[PDB]
C-alpha cells in the first residue's frame, strides 16, 4: 500500500508525542528502521542534516549527488528547476516535482528564528498555511513587515521566486490592504553587595526605571541620575572607615551623592548602623536618611515601599 | 565491566520491593533514602558508572517504581515528598523522560506552585531543568502552564545550588523550545531575571550558564531588541575574557553530538556575545574530546569551518583567541586574519583567502587567470562558468555566499570618497556588498538622485530588484 513512508513522514515531521510514539512503535513492529526527528532550524543545517533528511523521505539515490555539490540548509532552501536539472543529475521533471513536494513539506515545518526579524512566517500563515514556504523567499531579499507595501509582482517572481501568480496576487493584495541619562544609581560593595544590587536593579527595571550599574566615568553617571540607592551589605562601610585620602570608590560615590543632594535611600541587609564619630566628615550625613530593611521572602511589598520612597 | 551491574541490581530489587510492600510513614522515606544513596554510589564511579546508572534507571523504570515516585510526589507528608523529589531528580534519563512526559506532567507542575521551602525547590528546579530537554511539546506545556513561573520566581533566591538549576533550566528551555516558547519567555521577560545570575560573584559556572541562556536567546532576530534593552549582554563579553576554557573543561564529561549541534549555530548567528559563548564552550569541549580520541565529531558536524570563519573574519580579540585555541587543540592548522583592504590585494592574498574558506580546488584556477582583489570584487556568473571551470551553479552560489561574506567585511578606504559604505550600512548591513558596485561606476553621495534602475542592474550589478527599489527610494527621499 505505502503506509510505511507515511509513518516515516509522521516520525520525521512530528509536533505531538503520542502519534510519534505510536508511529515509532509501528515502524519497530515492522522490519525496517525508525527515523530520527529532523532539526527544525533549517537555515542552521550543515551537510549531514541534509543527508539525513534525504535518507528519511526516500531520496537515497541523490545523496551522493548532494555531497559532491556541498549543499547545506541554506542552499536547500534556495534551490530551483535549473540547478536540479543540470548540476544535480535529476533529469526527470516528475522526480523534480516530487522533490518540490517534499520541499513544500519541509518549508512548511521549519524554524526561521535566525533570519526572520518581524515574524513574517506568522503573517504568511495567518492568510493560508501553504504560504509559509515562501518565508525564505521574502526574508532573504531583505523584506519585513515595513516594506511589503512597496513590492511589485516582478520582485516576487524574480527575487522571491513565487511561481504561482495567484499566490503573488494574494500576497500583494494582503500586503497593500492591511499593513498600513539614567534615573536610579545604585552604589554597592564588591564583597557581599552584588546580588542585592542586581536584584534591586531587576525589580526597578520591571517597573520601567532606567537603572545604571558598574572618576572620569562615574561622576557623569551620578550627575545624570535622578535618584540614589545605597546597598548596605554586611561590611559595606568597612573600607570607608579611616579613609582620609578619598581613594575608595564607594566613598567617592557617597561624597558625590551628598554633594548632589539626591534622595539617598539605604537598603539594609543585616548591617547595623555605624557611629557618626568614626566616619569622616564628608560622609556623616548619610546616617540621617530613612533606610529600608530588606526581606528575602516578601520582596514585592519591599520594592513597592522603595517605589513609594523614590521620585 | 559487568561487576557493578550484578552488584547493584538485586540490592535495588530488594529496596524497591521494600518500597512497594511497606506503606509506613518513615520506613518508606528510609527506603527512598537507601535508593538515593545507592544512586549516589552509582553516579560516582570513574568511567564505569555511566552505563551502570543508565541500567539501574532502566531497572527502576521496568520494575514500575517511576509511577510509585509519581504517586509519592502527591503524598501529604513533606519528608517523603522531598525524598521522592530528590530521588526523581537523579533518574531523568532519555528513556525515563518519555514516561515522565506521558504521566508526570501535572504532578511536578502541581509542586511547581509550592515554592516556600528550600528542600522542595532545590530538587524541583532540577526536575524541571531536565524536563526542559525532552521536546518542544513539553516545553510548550511547561511554559504555557506554571512551570516557567517557578523558575522565574526561584531566580530571586540566594541558594548557590538552586540558581545553577534555574540557569540550566532557562538555558535548556531556550535550546529546545523553538519560536513560541522563546516568545513567551521574552514577553514575560525571562532575560531580565538572568541579570542577578550573570553578575553574582559567588560561583563561576552559574554566570557561564546564565550567559549561555542569554546568548541562546540572543540569536532569535525577533528577540534581540528586548535582550539589548535588558542589559545582560554587556556582562557576557568580559566574563568570557576573564576565564580560561581548560580549567572549566577540567571542572566539567562533555556533551553528546546532539548537544554539540546546539552550540554550532551560535557562531553563525553574527552576534558578538553568542560567538564568544560558542567559541568558549567549543574550545573547552574540544579540549575534552582531544583528551580522548574522538576529534572527528567536530568534522562530522562542521564547526571547524565555522571556527575558521571566526578566525579569518575577526573584529574581536577574545573570540579570535578562543577560536585559534580551539583549532590548535584539534588536529588542523590555524588560519591567518585576512587583510581588510580588498582592492589593495595582490594575487597571494586572494590565494590565501581561497585556502582559508575551503576553495582549495580552484586555487590553480585563479593563478593562471591572474585574479587579484580588483578582479575578485568584479566577478560575475559568466566568468565563473566559462573562464574559471566552475561549471556547477551550486558551487558558484557557495562562492557568491563567500563573496557576500567578504564584501561585507572589507576596507574601501582607497576608493570611497564620500563614505558610501556607511550610507549603505545605515539602511541594511547586507547592502555594503554593493559598495564596490557603486564606487567603481564613479558615484558618490551627490549623484544618486540621478541614477535609474537600469544603471544599478547593468553597471552596478545589483541582481535583486528589491534591493534596487530600496536603494533608489532611499537615494531619492533623504539625500536632497
Ligand atoms: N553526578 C550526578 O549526580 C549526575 C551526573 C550526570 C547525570 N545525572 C542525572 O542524569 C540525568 C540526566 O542525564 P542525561 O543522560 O539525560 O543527560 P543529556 O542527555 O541531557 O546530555 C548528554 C549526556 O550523555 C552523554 N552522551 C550522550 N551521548 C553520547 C555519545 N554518543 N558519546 C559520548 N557521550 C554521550 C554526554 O557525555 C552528556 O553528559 C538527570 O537525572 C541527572 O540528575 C546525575
Amino acid at each position: 500500500i505505502g503506509a510505511i513512508q507515511s509513518l516515516k513522514r509522521l516520525v520525521s515531521y512530528s509536533t505531538n508525542g503520542t502519534k510519534s510514539a505510536l508511529a515509532k512503535r509501528a515502524l519497530r513492529l515492522l522490519g525496517e528502521e525508525v527515523p530520527r526527528p529532523i532539526l527544525p532550524s533549517v537555515p542552521s543545517w550543515k551537510e549531514a542534516e541534509v543527508q539525513t533528511w534525504l535518507q528519511q523521505i526516500g531520496f537515497s539515490k541523490y545523496c551522493e549527488s548532494f555531497r559532491e555539490q556541498q549543499v547545506d540548509g541554506d542552499l536547500l532552501l534556495r534551490l530551483t528547476e535549473e540547478e536540479l536539472q543540470t548540476d544535480l543529475g535529476m533529469k526527470s521533471g516528475i522526480t523534480r516535482k516530487r522533490f518540490f513536494r517534499e520541499l513544500t513539506e519541509l518549508k512548511t515545518f521549519a524554524n526561521y528564528s535566525t533570519c526572520d526579524r518581524s515574524n513574517l512566517a506568522d503573517w504568511l500563515g495567518s492568510l493560508d498555511p501553504r504560504f509559509r514556504q515562501y518565508t525564505y523567499g521574502l526574508v532573504s531579499c531583505g523584506l519585513d513587515r515595513s516594506l511589503l507595501h512597496r513590492v511589485s509582482e516582478q520582485q516576487l517572481l524574480e527575487d522571491c521566486g513565487i511561481h504561482l501568480g495567484v499566490h503573488r496576487a494574494r500576497i500583494l493584495t494582503a500586503a497593500r490592504e492591511m499593513l498600513h541619562t539614567p534615573d536610579v544609581f545604585i552604589s554597592y560593595r564588591r564583597n557581599s553587595g552584588s546580588q542585592l544590587a542586581s536584584l534591586l536593579k531587576v525589580h526597578l527595571q520591571l517597573h520601567g526605571f532606567s537603572v545604571f550599574i558598574d572618576e572620569d566615568k562615574l561622576i557623569q553617571s551620578v550627575m545624570g541620575a535622578r535618584n540614589f540607592v545605597l546597598v548596605l551589605s554586611p561590611g559595606a562601610l568597612d573600607k570607608c572607615m579611616q579613609d582620609h585620602d578619598c581613594k575608595d570608590w564607594v566613598h567617592k560615590e557617597i561624597v558625590t551623592a551628598l554633594s548632589c543632594g539626591k534622595n539617598i535611600v539605604p537598603i539594609i541587609d543585616g548591617f547595623e548602623w555605624p557611629e557618626p564619630q568614626v566616619l569622616p566628615e564628608d560622609m556623616q550625613a548619610v546616617l540621617t536618611f530613612n533606610g529600608i530593611k530588606w526581606s528575602h521572602e516578601y520582596q514585592e511589598a519591599t520594592i513597592e515601599k522603595i517605589i513609594r520612597f523614590l521620585q | 565491566v559487568q561487576d557493578a551491574l550484578e552488584r547493584a541490581l538485586p540490592e535495588l530489587q530488594q529496596a524497591l520491593s521494600a518500597l512497594k510492600q511497606a506503606g509506613g510513614a518513615r520506613a518508606v522515606g528510609a527506603g527512598l533514602a537507601e535508593v538515593f544513596q545507592l544512586v549516589e554510589e552509582a553516579w560516582l564511579l570513574p568511567a564505569v558508572g555511566r552505563e551502570v546508572a543508565q541500567g539501574l534507571c532502566d531497572a527502576i523504570r521496568l520494575d514500575g517504581g517511576l509511577d510509585l515516585l509519581l504517586r509519592l510526589l502527591q503524598a501529604p507528608e513533606l519528608e517523603t515528598r522531598v525524598q521522592a523529589a530528590r530521588l526523581l531528580e537523579q533518574i531523568l534519563v532519555a528513556e525515563n523522560r518519555d514516561r515522565v512526559a506521558r504521566i508526570g506532567l501535572g504532578v511536578i507542575l502541581n509542586l511547581a506552585k509550592e515554592r516556600e521551602p528550600v528542600e522542595l525547590a532545590r530538587s524541583v528546579a532540577g526536575i524541571l531543568e531536565h524536563m526542559f530537554k525532552h521536546s518542544e511539546e513539553t516545553c510548550q506545556r511547561l511554559v504555557a502552564a506554571g512551570g516557567l513561573d517557578a523558575v522565574l520566581y526561584w531566580c530571586r533566591r540566594t541558594d548557590p545550588a538552586l540558581l545553577r538549576h534555574c540557569a540550566l533550566a532557562l538555558g535548556n528551555c531556550a535550546l529546545h523550545g523553538g519560536q513560541a516558547v522563546q516568545r513567551r519567555m521574552v514577553e514575560k521577560r525571562a532575560a531580565e531575571w538572568l541579570f542577578p545570575l550573570a553578575f553574582s560573584k559567588e560561583d563561576e559556572l552559574l554566570r557561564l550558564h546564565a550567559c549561555l541562556a542569554v546568548a541562546v536567546l540572543a540569536t532569535n532576530k525577533e528577540v534581540e531588541r528586548e535582550v539589548e534593552r535588558s542589559g545582560t549582554l554587556a556582562l557576557v563579553e568580559p566574563l568570557v575574557a576573564s576565564l580560561d576554557p581548560g580549567r572549566f573543561a577540567r571542572c566539567l564529561q562533555g556533551r553528546g553530538p546532539d548537544d554539540l549541534q546546539r552550540l554550532v549555530p551560535l557562531l553563525d548567528s553574527n552576534r558578538l556575545e553568542a560567538q564568544c559563548i560558542g567559541a568558549f564552550y567549543l574550545c573547552a569541549e574540544a579540549a575534552i574530546k582531544s583528551l580522548q580520541g574522538k576529534t572527528k565529531v567536530f568534522s562530522d558536524i562542521g564547526a571547524i569551518q565555522s571556527l575558521k570563519r571566526l578566525v579569518s573574519y575577526s573584529t574581536n580579540g577574545t573570540k579570535s583567541a578562543l577560536a585559534k585555541r580551539a583549532l590548535r587543540l584539534l588536529g588542523e592548522e590555524v588560519p591567518r586574519p585576512i587583510l581588510p583592504s580588498v582592492p589593495s590585494w595582490k594575487e597571494a592574498e586572494v590565494q590565501t583567502w581561497l585556502q582559508q574558506i575551503g576553495f582549495s580546488k580552484y586555487c590553480e584556477s585563479f593563478r593562471e587567470q591572474q585574479v587579484d582583489g580588483d578582479l575578485l570584487l568584479r566577478l560575475t556568473e559568466e566568468e565563473l562558468q566559462t573562464d574559471l571551470g566552475m561549471k556547477s551553479g551550486i558551487t558558484r552560489k557557495r562562492f557568491f555566499r563567500e563573496l557576500t561574506e567578504l564584501k561585507t567585511f572589507a576596507n574601501y578606504s582607497t576608493c570611497d570618497r564620500s563614505n558610501l559604505a556607511d550610507w549603505l550600512g545605515s539602511l541594511d548591513p547586507r547592502f555594503r556588498q554593493y559598495t564596490y558596485g557603486l564606487v567603481s561606476c564613479g558615484l558618490d553621495r551627490s549623484l544618486l538622485h540621478r541614477v535609474s534602475e537600469q544603471q544599478l542592474l547593468e553597471d552596478c550589478g545589483i541582481h535583486l530588484g528589491v534591493h534596487r527599489a530600496r536603494i533608489l527610494t532611499a537615494a531619492r527621499e533623504m539625500l536632497h
